[PDB]
C-alpha cells in the first residue's frame, strides 16, 4: 500500500515502515479511525491547526506530526486487514466525513481489499472461559470473596 | 538521543553476532577457492602426462 | 563452471555486507523520519529548541549513514579487485599455464634425450609444476597464509565500529547541550523549592 | 618503467573526477552552511518558514551531493579494474609472453629441422606472436575501437 500513500501524501510521504505497531487495538474506535485516515495531505495543515482534532489526537496518543500521522495511518489499516476491527461502517464514516474531505482514494482501498478471517464468536467463547479460569483461580486464594 | 544511541548499539551486537557464521564461511571459500585451483592443476597435470 | 562459483560466492559476501549497510540504513531512516517533524506539545515548550532537534534529524543521512555507505562501497571495491586478479592469473590463464608447462616439459625430455650416452616424466612433478604456473602459492598465501577476504571482512567491522563510537561522542554532545539545560531549571528548582530560609 | 608510468596517468584521471566533484561538493556545503542557520529579520515573517529552510539546506547534503560522490566511486572503481586488466594480461605477462613465444619458435624451428631428406624466424613474425601473447588485439579493441 505505499502507492496508496503516495496517492494521499504525494510528496511529504515519509520513511516509514508499513505494519501496524499498534500495542492496544482498542486505541480508538471506528469514527476516530475514519478521521485519522481522512488527514489527506490537502487537509493536514488544516487538522493539525483545528484544537478539536488536537484533542482528538491527545485522546488517541497521538502528535500532529507528518510522520506520525502517517504512521497512525498504516497501523489503522493493518488493524483494518489483520485484527480486522472494521466493516463497510468504517467507509460509512469516511463518506460521512467526506463533507471535510473528499477521501476517495482510502474509501476505495478500504472498499477493494481482501479483508480476512473474520473468527468473532470463537474470540468471544475463547475470552469468556479465559475470564472463567481466572475468577476460578481467584476463588482458589476469603470465604465472602 | 538515548533511542539512537541504544540503536547504534545494538547494530554493533548484531554484526558482532552475524560475523561469527560470516568469518567461517569466507575462511571456507577460501579453503574452497585452493582447493578448485588445485583440482584444475591436477587435471592439467594428467592430460600433460597423458601426451607423453 | 568452478569460475562462475567463485564469482557467485564473491557476490554472496558483497551482499552480505550491503545487507548490514541496508540495516543500519533503514533503522538511521527511521530516525529521521520520526524526529525530522516532531513538534512541540503545549506553549512554554521553546519553540526554537524543537526546531533545532527537526533540522537536526533531517540533517541525520549526512551525520550517521554516509560514511558505512563509503566504507562499504571500499570494501566492494577491494573484493572485486580480489577477484579480478584469481580470475586473470589462474581461471583464465589456465590455457597458458599449460601451454608453458608443457613446453618446458618437452624441453626438459629432449634435453633427457641428448645424453646419448646410454648413461622420465613423474606426475608428481607435472602436478607441482601446473601448480606454480596457475599462481597458486601466490593464492595460498592470499588464501590461507593471509586471507584477503577474511582480512576485507575483519576492517569492515573494525571500521564500523570505530564509526558506531564516533557517531557516539558525536551525540554525546548534544546530550551534554540538554545536560545544561536540565541542570539550569534544577538550580532553579532547588533555588525555588529552599527559600524557606 | 612504463607501467608506473601508466599507473599514474589512471591516478590523473581519477583526480580529475575526483577534482569535479570536490568543487561541486565545496559549493554545495556553503550553500549549506549558510542557510542551515537563517533567520528571520522582521516580526511579520513566518518564523516556522524560515526554520523549515534551516532543516531543508541542513539536509542539503543527502540532497545534492552523495549521489555524485557514488557515481565517482563507481567511475573510480571501473578505472582500477580496467587498469588491474591491462597490468596482469600485459605488463606483469611479459615474461610468460616472452617464454611462450619463445618456446614456439624453437618447438617451430626443431620441426623445420627433423625435415630433413636434402629437402626460419623472420623478425615480423617474432613482433606479431609477442603482440599476441601480450594480448595487443583485445587492448587495441578497448583502446581505440571501444
Amino acid at each position: 500500500m505505499k502507492e496508496l500513500f503516495q496517492k494521499i501524501w504525494q510528496n511529504e510521504l515519509q520513511f516509514l515502515n508499513f505494519d501496524a505497531k499498534f500495542q492496544d487495538k482498542s486505541k480508538l474506535d471506528t469514527a476516530e479511525c475514519a478521521i485519522i485516515l481522512s488527514v489527506n495531505k490537502d487537509n493536514y495543515e488544516r487538522y493539525f491547526l483545528l484544537k478539536e482534532f488536537q484533542e482528538l489526537c491527545k485522546k488517541i496518543d497521538l502528535r500532529v506530526d507528518i510522520f506520525s500521522m502517517q504512521n497512525a495511518q498504516i497501523c489503522i489499516l493493518n488493524l483494518f486487514k489483520s485484527g480486522f476491527i472494521s466493516k463497510q461502517d468504517l467507509l460509512k464514516a469516511l463518506k460521512i466525513l467526506e463533507k471535510i474531505s473528499k477521501n476517495t482514494e482510502i474509501f476505495d482501498f478500504i472498499l477493494q481489499e481482501k479483508v480476512q478471517s473474520i473468527d468473532q464468536k470463537a474470540l468471544f467463547q475463547n475470552d469468556f472461559k479465559e475470564l472463567n479460569t481466572i475468577n476460578l483461580e481467584l476463588q482458589k486464594l476469603d470465604e465472602n470473596l | 538521543f538515548d533511542r539512537l544511541l541504544n540503536q547504534f548499539q545494538s547494530y554493533e551486537k548484531h554484526l558482532l553476532l552475524a560475523y561469527e557464521n560470516f568469518l567461517k564461511e569466507i575462511e571456507i571459500l577460501n579453503h574452497q577457492i585452493l582447493e578448485q585451483l588445485k583440482s584444475i592443476s591436477e587435471r592439467i597435470s594428467s592430460e600433460i602426462f597423458a601426451s607423453v | 563452471k568452478i569460475k562462475n562459483e567463485l564469482y557467485k560466492s564473491f557476490e554472496e559476501i558483497k551482499m552480505k555486507l550491503k545487507d548490514f549497510i541496508n540495516i543500519l540504513e533503514r533503522e538511521i531512516l527511521l530516525f529521521k523520519a520520526e524526529f525530522s517533524n516532531i513538534q512541540k506539545d503545549h506553549i512554554f515548550q521553546s519553540d526554537k529548541n524543537f526546531s533545532e532537534l527537526r533540522a537536526f534529524c533531517n540533517a541525520s543521512d549526512e551525520y550517521f549513514l554516509k560514511d558505512f555507505k563509503e566504507l562499504l562501497f571500499k570494501s566492494i571495491l577491494e573484493l572485486d579487485l580480489f577477484f579480478e586478479k584469481l580470475n586473470l592469473k589462474a581461471f583464465t590463464n589456465y590455457e597458458n599455464a599449460t601451454k608453458l608447462s608443457l613446453a618446458f616439459f618437452s624441453r626438459k625430455i629432449n634435453e633427457s634425450r641428448v645424453l646419448y650416452e646410454l648413461d622420465y616424466p613423474k606426475k608428481s612433478e607435472i602436478y607441482e609444476r601446473v601448480l606454480n604456473e596457475l599462481n597458486v602459492y601466490e593464492f595460498e598465501t592470499l588464501l590461507i597464509n593471509k586471507p584477503i577476504l577474511t582480512k576485507i571482512a575483519k576492517n569492515f567491522l573494525e571500521q564500523s565500529q570505530n564509526l558506531i563510537q564516533e557517531k557516539n561522542k558525536f551525540l554525546d554532545l548534544k546530550k551534554a547541550e540538554l545536560q545544561k539545560r536540565r541542570a539550569q531549571i534544577l538550580n532553579v528548582r532547588e533555588s525555588i523549592k529552599e527559600d524557606h530560609h
